[PDB]
RNA sequence: CGGCCGGAAAGGGGGCCGCCCUCUCGCCCGUCACGCACCGCACGUUCGUGGGGAACCUGGCGCUAAACCAUUCGUAGACGAC
RNA sequence: CCAAGCGUUGGAUUGUUCACCCACUAAUAGGGAACGUGAGCUGGGUUUAGACCGUCGUGAGACAGGUUAGUUUUACCCUACU
RNA sequence: GUCCCUACCUACUAUCCAGCGAAACCACAGCCAAGGGAACGGGCUUGGCGGAAUCAGCGGGGAAAGAAGACCCUGUUGAGC
RNA sequence: GGGUGGAGCCGCCGCAGGUGCAGAUCUUGGUGGUAGUAGCAAAUAUUCAAACGAGAACUUUGAAGGCCGAAGUGGAGAAGGG
RNA sequence: GCCACUUUUGGUAAGCAGAACUGGCGCUGCGGGAUGAACCGAACGCCGGGUUAAGGCGCCCGAUGCCGACGCUCAUCAGACC
């Protein structure tokens, strides 16, 4: 009932128009780990335009500017938002379905991420183009949790890793129980075969 | 004469009425909401607070320009005013109210009120004098107060 | 048009929100960062500001025109009494910050500690962490405390330890304590622990915090002034005097096309009372406090090396609009923020200071304690009465 | 039903040692019929002891507080506020 | 070249914008925001009604000619800002 | 103290309260950047965004208010000379 | 249809008009927001007790402290008022 | 009166002034050109179904969520529709 995304190797607009269209069709998504999004072009034309978007800021009383979230999910955030119809119930509503963090936190850890191939670097940029870490641009223009989002996935890619090995090591005792046990699951193995669901 | 809702029971409600009384209406209205839900000796008791100054009117809709005060935030509202005349006459017509009961034959100590209005009486003028030889209304703006007491208890 | 003459801008934009501050005592913004090298520290203090005083003292800089002479130089005193540590802090870092973990406090918690979770001590019936403190002699309850003794242990990374004034010491009016966390930067989490619950529920003094000779940063509200208009506040220039509607104001607001008013412009309101983080007030002497020896008290604060009176640091009839600075205190070079009486957050300074105004040794030669209710001109009271001789009233 | 651990980024209704109980019922093929067969006809089938609100309720282990006004201070103050 | 972060002044003359000179300076850069800025001020000049002069007109009077004296009104509304 | 360079004290206000209490003004009304537009928007478009009710000031903006422009022109409208 | 009201009213065929309002800085009358707002600030100043009284900062009496200061806030006229 | 394809006069030029042919706007909505008197399509009684024009089809925003075709293009000022 809701979609977790992954954010690791997704363009910044081009998953920011999947994920806009379908919260309008009522999905709640979680886009997760949002310091890894890419931004094409190169690094220095990115920041220069967030550089800009920093300096575009009212001028009489800035406190009711436009308020530059410097973190990288509430970057993603704000391109969601500038993709949906904001100003009116519809997408507010949206906008509440949407939500976005840094990094992997505890509520979503647990599951297993979705990618989008069609928003994803490795598919909708030519190999030899330069490309922009959103994380490592905010890190640069003013977010301050770099070092300690590192340290936190760094921790849960460990205990991640030890939650792979266990369920390795568990899917080597099926398929030693299936070799095991085919003398007398063989009429039960060959009758999903003729349907191919194991060939 | 004719009042603005009746009692749901008319036998256990005493009424009182008073029209053209020369207090403004905008303090007059607010203190009527003030006592809008109260007892009879609680209502009482409040309006002798307002005279000497201990609790407080709070000042919502006819709110502009009154200033502040600290007695008001036990009603929730950064603002409020004492008005004392404004307390006075709504007192006798509490007191108007309560001899009714006892005429009637109620339970005095048990008389809740329920509905109370003021209402804008007809303005009778007096004048102002201007700069440049001009003249403007100086108007009074007296009201009417209609209250209705019922037993509860 | 442009404008005719350039001239510097009024006022700073980055102190901007010129209000009336939110909380009394100033708060620290910012401790030292930790470095796990060092032995564990308390970094802050509490002290509230009594009065100004001169010092003379030799100054030894080499290359200056003052190179051996003698100076008189102005100083605070902050009458510091030692706290009393309350509780312990945790906090673990997060993607959205640094949040609390687990606050443990002591089981014996002083009455005018008591009295700061109380907006009336006189109507309650004090009933302040009195099921709480039931948790420290249960067998069930210290097991739940050493477990998230434990906890802190783990998942936290900067402790920060409550401890609070202890105001009956002081001639103030007031009793209710002020409370304070201070980070204890030193070794590890668990050393840092350690320190902290085993000097748990006692007094810590100055010294063991800050040293002599040791440039530390002051945080404080200011003297709240009032409501006051532009020429008070923000030091524009008076309009001459044949301005119509008054003349000590702001001429022209701002531009026709911009159709605000912008928040750079000097306008009149709150002047005063805000929140200000002072850096670099040099310790010229941390002074030990009254106490007992031998039956007769010792009090000698304000004698020197080079004086030896028997002379404290309370002047003749008191500090002004204070009172009589009895224990503990620093002395400070310069003004400070804030009025008498006023609490006033000591720390440390993020900075490492290796220059030589920041490391010049201080010997003091003669501190002037002589009255500050007028034009004083006697140091004690001995040598009044000793110059005056015998008056009618003997 | 008792004990052991596993969680802190916004903490796991998980795993394990026995227990008195009780079962060859749970699953896959078959034998046997029965269960309003409501007479072609829609929102059926769940998460649902759902979120929030009232009194009817019967027990057990537990708790009897502060805030605001008013008075005072004057480190504060146009009035509030502090 | 990157670069407007930070400065770019005190005065004599003139109503001056301009101009010129004395003096310090690190430098005395140029400008915009309804040729910013009159419910912000001042009212020196232009630009009412009084007057004097020169020229023009027979005259009433005219002068991008000079001179002198000549009422500068209101915010308590909404926004903005403090 | 005209100014460098402002500071402080007093009286009467303004502030708050008891009583009494108007007027000017008002299409609906009030947050901005840009676009186009009757060539300078509060409303329209695209964005930025937006939280009750309010108090003391303030003079940016409402091309703020008063007064059917007094300057210029048109009038087969006049008057003083 | 319902309510209120308490003495006249309509349909059709012809006729006749002082016959239909959102505006005219329209005319007359009423009523809002502003708004319990601006303000009730020129000429030094009031205080105590008592009396009448339903009620007194404002009336009256006594005491005190002030002012006008003989070109007066004094004692009398003329015009005007009636 | 104004605008526009093309012809054309004055002026360096103008969202300037002046003509000729025809179409428009004024008098006119509707789809498109984000926005818009004049441009592109198209002229209108109230509606149901189908289909188009001009313009479009990442998301706002209906429609490419085609396994669209062939190339060019790196911008520390990319480019993007009378
Ligand atoms: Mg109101
Ligand atoms: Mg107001
Ligand atoms: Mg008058
Ligand atoms: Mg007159
Ligand atoms: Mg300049
Ligand atoms: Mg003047
Ligand atoms: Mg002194
Ligand atoms: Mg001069
Ligand atoms: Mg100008
Ligand atoms: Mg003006
Ligand atoms: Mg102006
Ligand atoms: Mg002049
Ligand atoms: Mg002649
Ligand atoms: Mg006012
Ligand atoms: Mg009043
Ligand atoms: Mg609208
Ligand atoms: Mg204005
Ligand atoms: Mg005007
Ligand atoms: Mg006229
Ligand atoms: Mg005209
Ligand atoms: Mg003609
Ligand atoms: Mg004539
Ligand atoms: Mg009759
Ligand atoms: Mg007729
Ligand atoms: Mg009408
Ligand atoms: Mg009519
Ligand atoms: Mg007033
Ligand atoms: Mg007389
Ligand atoms: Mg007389
Ligand atoms: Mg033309
Ligand atoms: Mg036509
Ligand atoms: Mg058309
Ligand atoms: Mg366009
Ligand atoms: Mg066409
Ligand atoms: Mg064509
Ligand atoms: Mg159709
Ligand atoms: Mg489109």
């Amino acid at each position: 009932q809701v979609l977790v995304l992954d954010g690791r190797g997704h363009l910044l607009g081009r998953l920011a128009a999947i994920v806009a269209k379908q919260v309008l069709l009522g999905r709640k998504v979680v886009v997760v780990r949002c310091e890894g999004i890419n931004i094409s072009g190169n690094f220095y034309r990115n920041k220069l335009k967030y550089l800009a978007f920093l300096r575009k800021r009212m001028n009489t009383n800035p406190s009711r500017g436009p308020y530059h979230f410097r973190a990288p999910s509430r970057i993603f955030w704000r391109t969601v938002r500038g993709m949906l119809p904001h100003k009116t119930k519809r997408g507010q509503a949206a906008l509440d379905r949407l939500k976005v963090f840094d990094g992997i936190p505890p509520p979503y850890d647990k599951k297993k991420r979705m990618v989008v191939p069609a928003a994803l670097k490795v598919v909708r940029l030519k190999p030899t183009r330069k490309f922009a870490y959103l994380g490592r641009l905010a890190h640069e223009v003013g977010w301050k949790y770099q070092a300690v989002t590192a340290t936190l996935e760094e921790k849960r890619k460990e205990k991640a890793k030890i939650h792979y090995r266990k369920k390795k090591q568990l899917m080597r005792l099926r398929k030693q129980a299936e070799k095991n046990v085919e003398k007398k699951i063989s009429k039960f193995t060959d009758v999903l075969k003729t349907h191919g669901l194991l060939v | 004469v004719r009042y603005s809702l009746d009692p749901e029971n008319p036998t256990k409600s005493c009424k009182s009425r008073g029209s053209n009384l020369r207090v403004h209406f905008k303090n007059t209205r607010e203190t009527a909401q003030a006592i809008k839900g109260m007892h009879i000796r609680k209502a009482t008791k409040y309006l002798k607070d307002v005279t000497l100054k201990k609790q407080c009117v709070p000042f919502r809709r006819y709110n502009g320009g009154v200033g502040r005060c600290a007695q008001a935030k036990q009603w929730g509202w950064t603002q409020g005013r004492w008005p004392k005349k404004s307390a006075e006459f709504l007192l006798h017509m509490l007191k108007n109210a309560e001899s009714n009961a006892e005429l009637k034959g109620l339970d005095v100590d048990s008389l809740v009120i329920e509905h109370i209005q003021v209402n804008k009486a007809p303005k009778m003028r007096r004048r102002t004098y201007r700069a440049h030889g001009r003249i403007n209304p100086y108007m009074s703006s007296p009201c009417h107060i209609e209250m209705i007491l019922t037993e509860k208890e | 048009s442009h404008r005719k003459f350039s001239a510097p801008r009024h006022g700073s934009l980055g102190f901007l929100p010129r209000k009336r501050s939110s909380r009394h005592r100033g708060k620290v913004k910012s401790f030292p960062k930790d470095d796990p090298s060092k032995p564990v520290h308390l970094t802050a203090f509490l002290g509230y500001k009594a009065g100004m005083t001169h010092i003379v003292r030799e100054v030894d800089r080499p290359g200056s025109k003052v190179n051996k002479k003698e100076v008189v130089e102005a100083v605070t005193i902050v009458e510091t009494p030692p706290m009393v540590v309350v509780g312990i802090v945790g906090y673990v870092e997060t993607p959205r910050g640094l949040r609390t973990f687990k606050t443990v406090f002591a089981e014996h918690i002083s009455d005018e500690c008591k009295r700061r979770f109380y907006k009336n001590w006189h109507k309650s019936k004090k009933k302040a962490f009195t099921k709480y403190c039931k948790k420290w002699q249960d067998d069930a309850g210290k097991r739940q405390l050493d477990k998230d003794f434990s906890s802190m242990k783990k998942y936290c990374q900067v402790i920060r330890v409550l401890a609070h004034t202890q105001m009956r010491l002081l001639p103030l009016r007031q009793k209710k304590a002020h409370l304070m966390e201070i980070q204890v930067n030193g070794g590890t989490v668990a050393e840092k622990l350690d320190w902290a619950r085993e000097r748990l529920e006692q007094q810590v003094p100055v010294s063991q915090v800050f040293g002599q000779d040791e440039m530390i940063d002051v945080i404080g509200v200011t003297k709240g002034k009032g409501y006051k208009g532009v020429t008070s506040r923000w030091h524009t220039k008076k309009l001459p005097r044949k301005t119509h509607r008054g003349l000590r104001k702001v001429a022209c607001i701002g531009a026709w096309h911009p159709a605000r008013v912008a928040f750079s412009v000097a306008r009149a309101g709150q002047k005063g009372y805000h929140h200000r983080t002072e850096i670099n007030k040099k310790i010229y002497k941390i002074g030990q406090g009254y106490l007992i020896k031998d039956g007769k008290l010792i009090k000698n604060n304000a004698s020197t090396d080079y004086d030896l009176s028997d002379k404290s640091i309370n002047p003749l009839g008191g500090f002004v609009h204070y009172g009589e600075v009895t224990n503990d205190f620093v002395m400070l070079k310069g003004c400070v923020v804030g009025t008498k009486k006023r609490v006033l957050t000591l720390r440390k300074s993020l900075l490492v200071q290796t220059k030589r105004r920041a490391l010049e040794k201080i010997d003091l030669k003669f501190i002037d304690t002589t009255s500050k209710f007028g034009h004083g001109r006697f140091q004690t009271v001995e040598e009044k009465k000793a110059f005056m001789g015998p008056l009618k009233k003997d």
